[PDB]
């Protein structure tokens, strides 16, 4: 059980959802869009975790742009 | 439970009931390794074969384990040294048998003990993978060496609960830290060599 | 004009049982007494009791009271040593009123039988509050060099300890602290010997 | 970030009266995120020598490009 | 850009490292690290592109 | 390879800055450090103390902090090698240090040098240490399942300092006469082990 | 049993005999202060400033006197034994009387201070009980299941710990019956003999 | 290597519906088919693979709501009989798969509520007073967080219960119109 | 401190493995130092 390819983590699946918050106890017209993500990741033990977090539209587009730049840079060399 | 008393030795006047020495050697090699998992097999073997209760097995295990531990602790490599530990009236036809059994297999116990010494978690395996940092978010490009040392650790099951608790770690180094590491380790190696040659 | 070992005022459990066991035969009572004894060593014997109740057509409300009475009576009886409870006083307190004559023999046999050593041995094991030491292993080192010192040359001791609770502890122990621990242990041994001596001299007057 | 070591010799144990087993202890101050963690390890003589040789190899390979 | 390892003597395949700053309001932040190669990065880019398309088509 | 001093531009800047300050402010802090060089959580200089020292020097905290770090490193090297004061007097002056600094260094090194090495000699690296010992003696006379007892009993408390967590735990143990005698015999054996190093 | 003093500790008591009782009383007051309000070596600086007296030997003397007081109150030895013990120090009879009186007047407070050094064990603090009967659930609507709620408070090394429990009338009766037996042994011949012959 | 269902050919036409429908039942929340029923036809280490392949294929097909032909064409190279079994299985219990998928969407969060139970009681007397007569509602919750089920308990009186019901009804006035 | 005899006395134990390990490490130079530029 020793492999260089896996050092820290490697996500095995990627799921997401799109929804918007309509109302809240402190505000009846909250009404803002949001986007969530669920990551299940595997460590050296061979197990599978589950990490989920929520984002906004500007944060999501920043995420997408950064991954695009990463793809370009990795492709070039 | 007791010390090296007549209780143990007189209780040891029951070991001739076996016909084959293989059972004797199995008992010898499982009593020296006293533990909850390793004791239960002795309990089952004795109760099933010798048709005795639990006390006759437990006290006999106590005696045999204590004898093995004592001889390993003292490193009694001469048969006459073991002869000093017995009374005259205790069975000599069994005393000589025990002496020969102990003498034949001493090195196994002497060596296997050193692998069970208490200690901090011990390395068992490592791997490394040099990497180059071509680009990052805060800088478009570079070419910088980097190291990724990965290691394996085995901790005693007792100190963590019921788990084996074997963990893996990864540390990302740079040039200066590696240089300091190597200088210190080379200094230690030079000290060891000087001691050897002195 | 004596005080029974069962307390100044008889508990309701045993008092009620006195009327209940006046019609049961000897064999069923003996089986129940055997089951109660087997319970005192910590074994689970519920199913056999249920089978006995089913066989003998006994309401649970009466079987439970009978079992409680016997268990409490025997527990209070076994607290004292045989030196503090003679058979004479025993059956005299057991005085026939609401009592069979043929069961006290079984009571004496169970109390004064070959099972009494086992009951005392397990009973002795009930007097414990805090964990006991299960094992003790050590390792003495001799530090030759260190990062902060070219040559240390400081003896040290590594200690590991396990307890019946399942706790495992490992720690270092320098020499001075070890000497303190050894002196404390010796002092405790000496004071324990002093108490052992005083117990005989200060209570046999 | 930081490292420490201790090199010493064993002179006995619970089950062996006399033994001269050498050992080495390490402490690694690794920056586990915003917090800090310490990793304590023990090595034997051959393992320490192999570790030193592997670090020498890594130093050789880490200065190839520049 | 990977170079080599303990046993392997020559490697060129690149990787990407991303660390995520996650934390619920009023609590200490956690960090998550991940590894990637070309194929997985392409798959993640495709999934994010589908997310964007779904965002676009639901306005009308 | 063969250099007790790692001369570098940082040290050149350090000697350039240090050589200017007069002898009237050097010895106090330098002696204040030797008693606390065995700690790395912080120096002997609190926020207000370093503030007033900064006001006296009237430079940025960076400069005085770097100078203090360099002095601490020099002292750490000296205690690492256990050098005689003559070695200091000879070598520090070689790197363009004015004589007042050298005398302040050498006098302080002569003052409390062996105390520092003795302090380091008792340093420990493992994350757990035994710090305090306490015990209580009781006589048990009766309990639920028995009565008319005259049995002594003992309790020991062990102060284990969890230096990893900067916290202290306590272990509660209980003994009888036989168990305590066995423990005492084990400790005596350990003592006999420690007596081979005379 | 008797304070047969150690030679090295005695050497630290040489400062007081060369000092008048007027400052020995102040040193005893300082020992009481060190026990109660804590120790501050800055008081050595104050003493040097106000008396031009070396701090090291003053610290030695105060610590030695405090140690004597602590190990004298730690045993509750009678006054005659204390007088016999200090007869070897070559001290003035007035100073001996002052020491004996100072020790005498501050024994109970010291023993109150020392009792916090023993091993800390869980200890009872308070108990609260509530009675309730279950009437309905999500599966049964008409029920009668009486139970007794208990909140037990325990103190461990200076903290407050709470436990939430439950019990039934028969078990509560058994608990009371057993605990009544628990505090009935101390009125018996064995316990009386043990507690009387010892003191 | 073609559609993930390629590993299903080894199983004859007769034992298809049982495996498929029991797998769908396992997806919905019931038990999954056991090894000792079809062990002769597959190996465990690959039985797990085929199980996962079938489950994920069904989930994707139901979620994306493909038309008849595209589902039909993907199964062209299967057994002459398995194709109709698969299509009929999709046609029969598509709604259960959709319900399970919608439930799993709520799994995208820190914690989820699994189930609960409430008990009502009448407090009669306490150490403070012996005329209490306080009705108390006990609410038990089993909420799954991370990867474990954490139980919780809440004790409420009439006022707290009324306020909670009021807030939940305020939320329900939005939930009902959002549909 | 550990007296100079103890410094000498420590030799009586560790020489069992130091003698072999240092010699082998010098022999390990065949793969470490003797030939690394083939």
């Amino acid at each position: 059980l020793d492999a260089k390819s896996d050092v820290t983590n490697q996500l095995v699946d990627f799921q997401w959802k799109l929804g918007m918050a309509v109302s809240s106890d402190t505000c009846r017209s909250l009404k803002y869009p949001y986007v969530a993500v669920m990551l299940k990741v595997a460590d050296h033990s061979g197990q599978v975790k589950t990490k989920c977090f929520e984002m906004t539209i500007p944060q999501f587009q920043n995420f997408y742009r950064q991954f695009k730049e990463i793809a370009a840079v990795i492709e070039t060399v | 439970m007791a010390a090296l008393t007549a209780e143990h030795f007189a209780a040891l006047q029951s070991l001739l009931k076996a016909s084959s020495k293989d059972v004797v050697r199995q008992l010898c090699q499982e009593s020296f390794s006293s533990s909850a998992l390793g004791l239960k097999k002795l309990l089952d073997v004795t109760c099933s074969s010798l048709s005795v209760t639990q006390e006759e097995a437990e006290e006999l295990l106590q005696a045999l384990h204590r004898l093995t531990r004592l001889v390993a602790f003292r490193d009694l490599s001469s048969a006459e040294a073991i002869l000093a530990l017995f009374p005259e009236n205790f069975h000599q036809n069994l005393k000589n048998l025990l002496t020969k059994i102990i003498l034949e297999h001493v090195s196994t116990w002497r060596t296997e003990a050193q692998a069970n010494q208490i200690s901090l978690p011990r390395l068992v395996d490592l791997d490394w993978r040099v990497d180059i940092k071509t680009s990052s978010d805060s800088i478009s490009r570079m070419a910088v060496p980097t190291c990724l040392l990965q290691m394996k650790i085995q901790e005693d099951p007792s100190l963590c609960g019921d788990k084996p608790s074997i963990s893996a770690v990864t540390v990302e180094l740079s040039k200066e830290t590696l240089d300091t590491m190597l200088d210190g380790l080379g200094r230690i190696r030079d000290q060891l060599s000087a001691v050897a040659s002195k | 004009g004596r005080v029974s070992f069962l307390g100044a005022q008889l508990p309701p459990e045993v008092a009620a049982m006195a009327r209940l066991l006046g019609d049961l035969d000897r064999s069923t009572f003996r089986k129940l007494l055997k089951f109660v004894v087997s319970s005192l060593q910590g074994e689970d014997c519920r199913e056999a009791v249920q089978r006995l109740g089913v066989s003998a057509n006994l309401p649970e409300e009466q079987l439970g009271a009978l079992l409680a009475g016997m268990h409490t009576l025997l527990q209070q009886a076994l607290r004292l040593p045989p030196t503090s409870l003679k058979p004479d006083t025993f059956r005299d307190q057991l005085q026939e009123l609401c009592i069979p004559q043929d069961l006290v023999g079984d009571l004496a046999s169970v109390v004064f039988g070959s099972q009494r050593p086992l009951l005392d041995s397990v009973a002795q094991q009930q007097g414990a509050w805090l964990p006991h030491v299960a094992d003790f292993r050590w390792r003495v080192d001799v530090a030759i060099s260190t990062s902060a010192l070219a040559r240390s040359l400081q003896p040290s001791v590594l200690m590991q300890l396990k307890l019946s609770d399942g706790s495992a502890y490992r720690f270092e122990v320098p020499t001075a602290k070890f000497q303190e621990l050894r002196y404390s242990v010796a002092l405790v041994l000496k004071e324990m010997a002093d108490l052992e001596k005083r117990c005989e001299r200060r209570l046999q007057d | 970030i930081d490292m420490e070591w201790k090199f010493g010799v064993t002179s006995g144990s619970s089950e062996l009266e006399k033994v001269g087993s050498i050992f080495l202890q390490l402490k690694l101050v690794v920056k586990k995120g915003n917090q800090t963690e310490n990793v304590y390890i023990e090595l034997t003589l051959p393992q320490f020598y192999s570790f030193l040789h592997e670090m020498e190899r890594v130093r050789t390979s880490m200065e190839c490009f520049c | 850009g990977k170079s080599q390892s303990r046993h392997s003597a020559q490697i060129h395949t690149p990787v990407a490292i991303i660390e995520l700053e996650l934390g619920k309001y009023g609590q200490e932040s956690e960090f998550l690290c991940l590894e990637f190669d070309e194929v997985k990065v392409n798959q993640i880019l495709k999934t994010l592109s589908e997310v964007e398309e779904s965002i676009s088509t639901l306005i009308s | 390879a063969a250099l007790i001093l790692r001369e570098s531009p940082s040290m050149k800047k350090a000697v350039s800055l240090i050589n200017a300050i007069d002898t009237g402010r050097f010895p106090r802090l330098l002696t204040r450090i030797l008693q606390k060089l065995h700690l790395k959580a912080e120096s002997s200089f609190s926020e207000e103390e370093e503030e007033k020292l900064q006001a006296a020097f009237s430079l940025e905290k960076q400069d005085l902090h770097l100078v203090l770090e360099t002095i601490s490193f020099i002292l750490e090297q000296a205690v690492y090698h256990n050098v005689k004061p003559a070695a200091l007097q000879q070598q520090l002056e070689n790197i363009h240090l004015r004589q007042d600094k050298a005398e302040a260094f050498v006098n302080t090194w002569s003052s409390m040098g062996q105390e520092t090495v003795e302090k380091f000699r008792q340093r420990i690296l493992a994350p757990c240490k035994l710090e305090t010992v306490g015990w209580q003696l009781n006589l048990q006379m009766a309990h639920s399942a028995q009565a008319k007892l005259k049995s002594p009993q003992a309790v020991l408390q062990l102060g284990v300092n969890n230096e990893d967590s900067k916290s202290l735990e306590k272990v509660l143990v209980e003994f009888s006469h036989k168990e305590l005698f066995d423990f005492y015999n084990k400790l005596e054996t350990i003592q006999a082990q420690l007596d081979s190093l005379t | 049993m008797l304070l047969e003093l150690s030679e090295e500790h005695k050497e630290h008591l040489a400062f007081l005999p060369q000092v008048d009782s007027a400052v020995v009383a102040e040193f005893g007051r300082i020992a009481v202060e060190f026990l109660r309000r804590g120790a501050n070596p800055k008081i050595y600086e104050g003493a040097a400033r106000k008396l031009n007296v070396s701090s090291d030997t003053v610290q030695h003397g105060v610590e030695g006197l405090t140690y004597l007081l602590t190990e004298s109150s730690k045993l509750m030895i009678s006054e005659l034994d204390f007088q016999d013990s200090v007869f070897v120090l070559g001290f003035s009879e007035e100073l001996n009387k002052l020491l004996l009186q100072l020790y005498l007047d501050n024994r109970k407070e010291i023993r109150t201070i020392l009792s916090e050094l023993a091993p800390s064990l869980p200890s009872y603090h308070n108990l609260e009980w509530r009675l309730d009967v279950q009437l309905a659930s999500r599966s049964l609507r008409q029920q009668i299941k009486p139970a007794v709620t208990i909140k037990l408070h325990l103190n461990q090394n200076g903290d407050h710990n709470t436990k939430v429990l439950q019990t039934d009338p028969a078990t509560l009766l058994h608990l009371v019956q057993q605990l009544e037996q628990a505090l009935e042994e101390m009125k018996t011949n064995h316990c009386r003999r043990v507690v009387r012959n010892i003191k | 290597e073609g559609t993930p269902l390629w590993r299903l050919q080894k199983l004859p036409a007769e034992l298809g519906p049982q495996l498929l429908h029991k797998i769908i039942d396992g997806i919905c929340g019931r038990a999954y088919p056991v090894y000792q029923d079809y062990h002769t036809v597959w190996e465990s280490e690959e039985w797990m693979h085929v199980l996962e392949d079938i489950a994920k294929f069904f989930k994707a097909i139901v979620g994306k709501n493909l038309p008849d032909e595209e589902i039909f064409q993907q199964l062209n190279q299967l057994n002459s009989l398995h194709q109709e079994t698969i299509m009929k299985c999709v046609k029969s219990r598509k709604d259960e798969i959709k319900q399970a998928l919608s439930r799993e969407i709520v799994a995208i969060s820190s914690a989820q509520l699994q189930d609960f139970d409430w008990q009502v009681k009448l407090a009669l007397s306490s150490d403070k007073i012996a005329a209490l007569r306080m009705p108390l509602l006990s609410l038990h919750l089993d909420v799954k967080e991370n990867g474990e089920v954490k139980p919780y308990s809440i004790e409420m009186s009439r006022e707290e219960l009324q306020n909670l019901i009021q807030s939940l009804e305020a939320a329900n006035k939005v939930v009902l119109q959002l549909k | 401190r550990l007296t100079a005899s103890s410094v000498g006395q420590i030799v009586g134990l560790c020489s069992a493995e130091i003698k072999q390990i240092v010699s082998e490490y010098a022999e390990k130079q065949s793969e470490l130092s003797a030939e690394e530029s083939p």
